[PDB]
C-alpha cells in the first residue's frame, strides 16, 4: 500500500477508520482498484455521502 | 496512568517537517464532530474512574 510519495507535487488524502501507520502489518481479504476524474474543487465530495 | 500533552508536528513519514506541516505530515490532534443528533455510537459520553 506504499505507493511512491513523490507521486505528484500536489496530493490530498484522508483515511478515516484505518490508521496509515503499519499499514503493511494490518491486512484484509480483497482490495479494489478504481479510477476517477473530479474537478479540483469537487474532490471534497468523495466521502460517506455528504 | 501517564499524561502527555503536546501538539508539535512530528516526522510521520520521514523528512521532518519541523513546523512545515506539509504533505506526509499529518496533525496529531483530531477534533470531534458530536452532532446534535446522530447515532448513539458516535454521541458524546462522560466517564469518570475512581
Amino acid at each position: 500500500y506504499s505507493v511512491l510519495y513523490n507521486l505528484a507535487p500536489f496530493f490530498t488524502f484522508k483515511c478515516y477508520g484505518v490508521s496509515p501507520t503499519k499499514l503493511n502489518d494490518l491486512c484484509f481479504t480483497n482490495v479494489y482498484a478504481d479510477s476517477f476524474v473530479i474537478r479540483g474543487d469537487e474532490v471534497r465530495q468523495i466521502a460517506p455521502g455528504q | 496512568f501517564e499524561r502527555d500533552i503536546s501538539t508539535e508536528i512530528y516526522q510521520a513519514g520521514n523528512k521532518p517537517c519541523n513546523g512545515v506541516a506539509g504533505f506526509n505530515c499529518y496533525f496529531p490532534l483530531r477534533s470531534y464532530s458530536f452532532r446534535p443528533t446522530y447515532g448513539v455510537g458516535h454521541q458524546p459520553y462522560r466517564v469518570v474512574v475512581l
